[PDB]
RNA sequence: GUUACGGCGGUCCAUAGCGGCAGGGAAACGCCCGGUCCCAUCCCGAACCCGGAAGCUAAGCCUGCCAGCGCCGAUGAUACUACCCAUCCGGGUGGAAAAGUAGGACACCGCCGAACAC
RNA sequence: UGGCCGAUGGGCCCCACAGGGUUACUGACGUCAGCCAAACUCCGAAUGCCGGUAAGUCCAAGAGUGCGGCAGUGAGACGGCG
């Protein structure tokens, strides 16, 4: 499987393990799209950080 | 009008040390107890403050015996 | 005595949880759970209007028949949450029973009577234990006082009850106690 | 003028007043009391001063309870001194309160004039309140 | 008509001989090379066994109780001094020669210093 | 193999404790009989220790029964709170108690050693 | 805070060494219930932290730790949270 992954919201002002947490995913700039396996673990990520990304299922 | 009071200690920086399933080495301190908050078990030492340590190299177990809180260290398998 | 049952639809609550619970309560529908020796305990929803009509016709105790599905339950109520502010119930407890079965009831009792110049009207207890039937579930409970004096200490298991029904409650238990009515001097010794 | 009579100490840090009255939040003794709404301090002569206007009012039938206490202490720096060099003295003691909290309990024959009794305690109080029966 | 009003001494007893010997069991860490010598002392009777804390399972024991030991018309301390003799013939049979004692509750002296000596000349050194 | 037996042991050591009731002496267990010799009483063979088994299981112990009390404990709800929010004002997802309630419940098990049977 | 027997205010109208607050008191204990506590906890979380494993950003953050040259700063404010 895989995951279309998008930030939606910047990362100003938001709790400092959740910047890192983006920045794990891999979300340099606003409205970037990345592509990730659907484990788990991406999934507690997107959870987590669900207030800045949407997902887009692929696959 | 005074005030009498405004007087305190320094700050020992107690509390437990090595954490259940961590992997510690001889000689090292497990916690820093006023009171016996915990119990020795095997491989670990009574210190000469209420202090805990181990005997030898293991991984720390704490658990509940006859309800109470006792610490003892599980040695690791060796690789 | 026997009662009639107060026939009242239910539907099985969907989401279980905080979310759920209160989204239904602001939409006017108490969430409900129901339990018994069937080994099948589950949960409903209810209305809160007629909840609330049937709680006040029938008073704190009140044998019910519930609607599940075209399914018909006997349940007797045990338990509530009812808002602190509100005026509103939260969560009601219906306790599967069958006909011809002991339970445990605790059952309020009125006072009524005349009183004497030199009597004070005091009630350290509303409520009494009362085991009964199913069916011969009381609502409220009469007492009579005509012309007492001084230290009138009245006996909870001293009162006349209807048959069927065995008094849980110890007899060292009162129900009413009527004692000399105070005066400006107790007023004012009093509170200081 | 209730007052507790000694504790372990004369004062008390400010108060966290979140949360719903949990403790007596149903009417349990007599057949009638009051139930605050707000979240609010009472001080010890609101409740002297309301048990005052229940009782001389309810005369001879009836009997009261109270089922708060004021507690917790305060304290107030006189004025012309500036803030600092430690706590105040304490001047009055204060019962909490919280939403759904039952102040008094009667159990006198009419339900009227336990009505109008309680009416009048609630118009002393400093908080709003409202009637409420034994029912479940 | 019995109403207990107090204490009994007999129970207090046998609580008391757990207690005391809790304190030994307390440091007595004894593995299948090094299992505790548990010593039992009746009124009529003495029972010792050897046993590893480690499992809790009894290796060799023996007690007045056998008929060939009863055997002996003497008294008890001839009776520990044979069956302090099994135990250690036993144990050398299992395999076993350098233990720890337990003092089973019990204060030294009479029939367990008796035990005590028969073990020791008797090759079972501890 | 059974046992209405004794020691040592276990266990997130009370579902295992307490209370009332009934029953056990073949062996073992207790109580028990007396203090020359060991040993002890801050006096006492009360404790311990020692010699013996005349007696009895009342006490204690054990087992069985009792829900009087302890005790464990749902589902559900409520309190609570991580994160996010809308111009305060409380909701959305996640986490989820305490107490109370149906209920459960008068421990289970390991190794050796004793009486009946093989 | 309000109730219950309350012997015995652990005690009183005659003190008999013996009947009643024959007298409204006090009534201790305990028990029925209803609150409160930063220095109370027979209970007890979401969080935070430390330890182990695994995936991911791995044309590098420009991630960490140590050592070495370099100065600043040790006058904070506000807003949300306790
Ligand atoms: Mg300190
Ligand atoms: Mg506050
Ligand atoms: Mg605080
Ligand atoms: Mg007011
Ligand atoms: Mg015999
Ligand atoms: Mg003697
Ligand atoms: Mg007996
Ligand atoms: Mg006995
Ligand atoms: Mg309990
Ligand atoms: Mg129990
Ligand atoms: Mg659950
Ligand atoms: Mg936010
Ligand atoms: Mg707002
Ligand atoms: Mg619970
Ligand atoms: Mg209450
Ligand atoms: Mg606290
Ligand atoms: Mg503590
Ligand atoms: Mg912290
Ligand atoms: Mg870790
Ligand atoms: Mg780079
Ligand atoms: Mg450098
Ligand atoms: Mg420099
Ligand atoms: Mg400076
Ligand atoms: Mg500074
Ligand atoms: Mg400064
Ligand atoms: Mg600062
Ligand atoms: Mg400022
Ligand atoms: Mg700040």
């Amino acid at each position: 499987a895989e995951l279309k992954i998008t930030q939606v919201r910047s990362t100003i002002g938001a709790r400092w393990k959740q910047r890192e947490s983006l920045r794990t995913l891999g979300l340099k700039k606003i409205r970037q799209s990345v592509v990730r396996e659907d484990n788990a673990q991406t999934r507690g990520l997107i959870n987590t950080v669900h207030h800045l990304v949407e997902v887009e299922e692929v696959g | 009008s005074s005030s009498r009071n405004g007087r305190d200690s320094a700050a020992q920086r107690l509390g437990v040390k090595r954490f259940g399933g961590q992997v510690v080495k001889a000689g090292e301190i497990l916690v820093r107890q006023r009171g016996t908050h915990f119990h020795p078990g095997v491989n670990v030492g009574r210190g000469g403050d209420d202090t805990l340590f181990a005997l030898a190299p293991g991984a720390v177990e704490f658990g509940a015996k006859r309800g109470r809180k006792t610490v003892n260290i599980v040695p690791v398998a060796r690789p | 005595t026997a009662n009639i049952p107060n026939k009242l639809t239910a539907n099985v609550r969907t989401r279980t949880g905080k979310g759920a619970s209160r989204q239904a309560r602001r939409d006017g529908k108490v969430p409900a759970v129901l339990y018994g020796h069937g080994t099948d305990p589950q949960h409903l929803e209810l209305n809160a209007r007629d909840f609330a009509a049937v709680l006040r016709s029938h008073g704190t105790n009140a044998i019910l028949t519930l609607d599940i599905e075209g399914t018909e339950q006997l349940a007797l109520t045990k338990a509530l949450d009812v808002h602190p502010i509100r005026r509103n119930i939260q969560h009601a407890d219906l306790l599967v029973v069958q006909r011809g079965e002991k339970v445990t009831v605790e059952v309020t009792v009125l006072v009524e009577g005349d009183a004497t110049p030199g009597t004070l009207v005091t009630q350290d207890a509303n409520t009494i234990e009362i085991e009964a039937e199913a069916l011969s579930i009381p609502e409220q409970l009469t007492v009579s006082v005509e012309g007492v004096e001084a230290g009138t200490q009245i006996t909870a298991g001293q009162i006349s009850l209807p048959e069927g029904v065995n008094l849980i409650s110890d007899p060292e238990l009162l129900v009413v106690n009527v004692v000399e009515a105070p005066s400006a001097e107790a007023l004012e010794e009093e509170g200081a | 003028m209730l007052i507790p009579r000694k504790v372990k100490h004369r004062k008390q840090h400010h108060p966290e007043q979140r949360g719903i009255a949990s403790g007596g939040t149903s009417v349990s003794f007599g057949d009638y009391g009051i139930q605050a709404l707000e979240h609010a301090y009472i001080t010890n002569r609101q409740i002297e001063s309301a048990r005052i206007a229940i009782n001389r009012h309810i005369k001879r039938g009836g009997k009261v309870w109270i089922n708060i206490f004021p507690d917790r202490p305060l304290t107030k720096k006189p004025a012309e001194t500036r803030m600092g060099s430690g706590k105040g003295s304490p001047e009055w003691w204060v019962a909490n309160v919280k939403p759904g909290r039952v102040l008094f309990e009667l159990s006198y024959p009419d339900e009227k004039t336990a009505r109008d009794a309680l009416t009048r305690a609630i118009h002393k109080l400093p908080i709003k309140a409202r009637i409420v029966t034994r029912e479940e | 008509a019995h109403k207990p009003v107090g204490q009994n001494i007999s129970e207090v007893r046998r609580n008391a001989r757990l207690r005391r010997h809790a304190r030994l069991r307390k440091k007595v860490a004894g593995t299948a090379e090094v299992p505790r010598l548990v010593v039992n002392r009746s009124a009529r009777h003495i029972h010792v066994q050897l046993v590893n804390d480690l499992n809790g399972t009894t290796l060799a024991a023996a007690s007045s109780i056998e008929a060939d030991v009863r055997a002996i018309d003497g008294d008890k301390k001839a009776h520990s001094v044979r069956v302090g003799q099994l135990i250690a013939e036993r144990a050398k049979a299992a395999g076993v020669e350098t233990v720890v004692f337990d003092r089973g509750g019990y204060t030294y002296g009479g029939r367990i210093a008796a035990l005590a000596d028969a073990a020791r000349e008797a090759g079972l050194k501890f």
